[PDB]
């Protein structure tokens, strides 16, 4: 159709567990194709496809460059995490639940995305359909939990005690 | 208001 | 291949343009310029990747002009020199934007005077080894004096039988002021060359003391009665006495 | 911001010491340079972590604890000069190296057989001009700077083949016997009788 | 306790549009991006600027370096182009819609490359200008992009909204409808 050209790069700081296990992963895409990766668990650049081979060859023959990338797990990732750890990591936005006639449970305006939703006396382990988790995009989540039988409880990191109906 | 770190992009060629 | 910078020294008057040349190592896209002063403080001026300027401070955009055209040398030029521009200008090249290692040129020492009236070339004289020294030590030491020059932009070398020597030599750490009081004082520089007594006695041996003065270029206007004090080489000679 | 110490250091030949650079923020890597007497910056080291050893030098960098050290062992005259560390902070918007304040390193020459003397020399083009040469003293001696007479600073020369170094200084204007007074020339300073 | 998290530095340069982007995200929500042309840092939530700063100029330099790499890339494939990928669009409220209760309507554009789109809000079939929010192109685990448009709205039985989303892969502007 209309011809285009994209240079796209993502530098992903992965924290398996805060600063205990940090993986740096730098990914290169040309157009719609990822061609090059630098994975700090590997310590080198690896081409994903022929289009990346020259970059890996150019770059892995620059020893001080490889030395600098490896240290970026500490110079960037670990560094940035200690800041985000003050406000992003501990961000707690309390959910609001509203139930309307299948039975409808509304869980909305919450963060983080970790949420537990369940439904007399015993929750129905059957006949449940959900919208999955829905990412608003403004740092809040919303989801719909539905029961198809002709009270719902919500557990979430922002609430000491579960919220019911 | 601590400063945030980043990667400098690398030179291809 | 090391980084190249010319010219080594550069004198200019307020209002002139000052222009410096740098050639990066072969295969280095990234290029930087700094100023370093006499208190050893460094200031970053401008960034290049290939032909293109990436980063530069307010001052440089306003007063300076710089280029790195492909396959040609890099250049930086002050538009209207001021006394405050006096500094060692340094060029460095890196291989990759994302990686810090930098290699530096030899620099250009720029001096900006109110004008070029007081610029003078050196006079040079070689002094022969005292006799006692020879009797006492069996070593002969030649002294060399350069006097009356301004500014202190000089490099001094010893030559023996057409070859340049580095062993047995030492030069004053820096030119001294002839009269400290004057805002504009002329300078002096001494150096020593020491050789075995026997070597100095053979008269076939030729000892020359060379002084590369750096002054005006043919690009600099000269409106004065005396000879133009131009970049040149003043030298002195001596032969072995038996 | 980069605090570097010490400011100045004097080292006897064949002895050693260390320089230090403390960073107030996370650095991406560190470099050490020597600026020599001609003012050229020589790369001594690049490192982003760990410790590296190169000849008589070794260097440690620690991003998290945020310092770098430089070790000089068995010093030689050629080591004299001004030493700098240089780092880019990982938060810095401008890709430029920031420099430590610098250490001015002085290596003092080892003189085994001092033979202090003040000789006098005659211009080789004419007998009209003469200079005074103070030479072969050891390094305890310092040389001093009246208005008519100039004294240059001491410098050390190496007749490298012949395994022999000597200090010298120069005065010119008066009698060599007075140019370097007893402020301060060793008691046994040889004054030849011209 | 376990703290599994992911921070991403996402940047691109796009030709021939000559458009670039530099942003950070945390677990898939944007922390900030840099206004390339204004050279400043735009914090996704106002409160963020009180915990962190960033030096925009670094992003600019990064974009310029990206642009130069792009040129290197084109020449290596020999200016060989690729097929466009069409946006999945979706519209929905931000909260449970209540008649006479202020709410936000969300247009979620997903799985599309290149990261250029024309997007228009329509209230009752006519273009809307006021109370519209735009969100830079956001990263995905893959090589595709996603984007969020937000328009303020008031729940009413009469009003009927549409999201008109124009992209190069689409044969023509796909619109998506939303009535109470
Ligand atoms: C075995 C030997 O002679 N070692 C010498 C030592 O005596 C002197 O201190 C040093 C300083 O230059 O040179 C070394
Ligand atoms: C699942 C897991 O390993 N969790 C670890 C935990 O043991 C530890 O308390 C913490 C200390 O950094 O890191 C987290
Ligand atoms: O051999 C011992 C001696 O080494 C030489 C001297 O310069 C001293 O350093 C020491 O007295
Ligand atoms: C090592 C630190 O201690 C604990 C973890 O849960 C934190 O997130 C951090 O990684
Ligand atoms: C470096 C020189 O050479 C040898 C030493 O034993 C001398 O004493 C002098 O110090």
């Amino acid at each position: 159709s209309r011809p285009w050209f994209l240079e796209y790069c993502k530098s992903e700081c992965h924290f398996y567990n805060g600063t205990q296990r940090v993986r740096l992963l730098v990914r290169y895409f040309y157009n719609l194709e990822e061609n090059l990766r630098f994975d700090s668990d590997v310590g080198e650049f690896r081409a994903v496809t022929e289009l990346g081979r020259p970059d890996a060859e150019n770059w892995n023959s620059q020893p001080e460059f490889l030395e600098q990338k490896r240290a970026e797990v500490d110079t960037v990732c670990r560094h940035n995490y200690e800041i985000f750890d003050n406000f992003l990591v501990p961000r707690r936005v309390e959910p609001t639940v509203t139930v309307y006639p299948l039975l409808v449970c509304s869980v909305s305006d919450f963060y983080p995305g970790n949420i537990e939703v369940r439904w007399n006396g015993k929750e129905e382990k059957t006949g449940i359909v959900s919208t999955g988790l829905v990412r608003n995009g403004d740092w809040t989540f919303q989801t719909l939990v539905m029961l198809e039988t002709v009270t719902c409880q919500v557990e979430h990191p922002s609430l000491t005690d579960p919220v019911t109906v | 208001a601590d400063l945030i770190a980043y990667l400098k992009q690398a030179t291809k060629g | 291949m090391k980084v190249i910078q010319t010219p080594r020294y550069l004198v200019k008057g307020q209002g002139q343009k000052a222009k410096m040349r740098c050639i990066p190592e072969k295969g280095h896209p990234v290029v930087f310029w700094y100023q370093q002063n006499k208190n050893n403080e460094f200031k970053f001026l401008i960034n290049f990747q290939n032909q293109e300027v990436l980063q530069q401070i307010d001052m440089t955009e306003k007063r300076f002009s710089a280029e790195c055209p492909s396959n040609s040398p890099c250049s930086l030029e002050i538009q209207s020199s001021e006394a405050g521009d006096s500094a060692l200008y340094l060029c460095a090249s890196s291989l990759n934007w994302s990686q810090d290692t930098q290699y530096f040129g030899p620099g250009t020492r720029l001096l900006v005077l109110e004008d070029l009236k007081n610029v003078f070339p050196p006079e040079v004289a070689v002094f022969e080894p005292s006799e006692a020294e020879i009797s006492h030590t069996q070593k002969a030491t030649l002294v060399c004096l350069a006097t009356g020059f301004y500014p202190d932009h000089v490099e001094l070398s010893w030559w023996v039988n057409g070859k340049e020597v580095h062993s047995g030599v030492c030069t004053d750490p820096q030119p001294l002021k002839e009269q400290p009081a004057l805002n504009d004082s002329r300078y002096a520089l001494s150096s020593r060359l020491r050789v075995s007594a026997t070597f100095w006695q053979n008269p076939r041996n030729h000892f020359r003391c060379q002084v590369q003065f750096y002054g005006l270029s043919e690009n600099d206007e000269w409106t004065q009665d005396r000879a133009k004090p131009v970049t040149q080489i003043v030298s002195a000679e001596a032969w072995g006495r038996a | 911001q980069v605090e570097q110490s010490p400011s100045a250091l004097s080292l006897h030949e064949g002895t050693g010491s260390a320089l230090r650079c403390n960073f107030t923020t996370t650095m991406r890597a560190v470099q050490w340079f020597q600026q020599n007497s001609r003012g050229s910056l020589i790369n001594l080291f690049y490192l982003a972590s760990g410790t590296k050893e190169n000849g008589r030098l070794k260097s440690t960098f620690n991003s998290k604890e945020s310092y770098s050290t430089l070790h000089i062992r068995d010093a030689q005259l050629e080591d004299s000069g001004t030493y700098f560390c240089a780092a880019l902070r990982a938060t810095g918007g401008n890709n430029k190296l920031t420099f430590g304040q610098g250490t001015v390193l002085s290596v003092i020459p080892d003189i085994q057989n001092p033979d202090p003397a003040v000789y006098q020399l005659r211009d080789s083009k004419s007998s009209d001009k003469s200079v005074c040469l103070f030479t072969d003293f050891d390094s305890q001696t310092n040389v001093s700077q009246d208005s008519d007479v100039y004294i240059t600073d001491k410098c050390v020369l190496d007749m490298r083949s012949m395994d022999f170094k000597s200090n010298s200084a120069v005065a010119w204007s008066f009698a060599c016997a007075n140019a370097f007074n007893n402020s301060i020339i060793p008691e046994d300073t040889f004054f030849p009788s011209p | 306790i376990k703290e599994e998290h992911t921070i991403i530095q996402a940047e691109f340069y796009l030709l021939p549009d000559k458009r670039g982007e530099f942003m950070f995200d945390f677990d898939g929500d944007e922390i900030f991006h840099v206004d390339i042309e204004k050279s400043e840092t735009i914090w996704r939530l106002e409160e963020f600027a009180k915990f962190a700063s960033f030096e925009a100029q670094g992003a600019l330099a990064n974009i310029a370096v990206d642009k130069a790499n792009l040129d290197v890339m084109k020449e290596r494939s020999n200016n060989t182009p690729d097929a466009n990928v069409a946006p999945e669009v979706t519209v929905l409220s931000r909260s449970p819609v209540n008649l006479g209760e202020p709410n936000i309507l969300i247009c979620f554009i997903d799985k599309f490359s290149p990261p250029v789109v024309n997007v228009t809000w329509l209230r009752n079939g006519r273009p809307v200008t006021e109370g519209v929010s735009e969100t830079v192109f956001l990263p995905r685990d893959d090589h595709l992009f996603r984007k969020f448009h937000y328009l303020t709205f008031l729940p009413s039985t009469d009003d009927f909204y549409d999201c008109e989303v124009d992209h190069w892969g689409l044969e023509e502007p796909l619109r998506k409808h939303w009535e109470f």
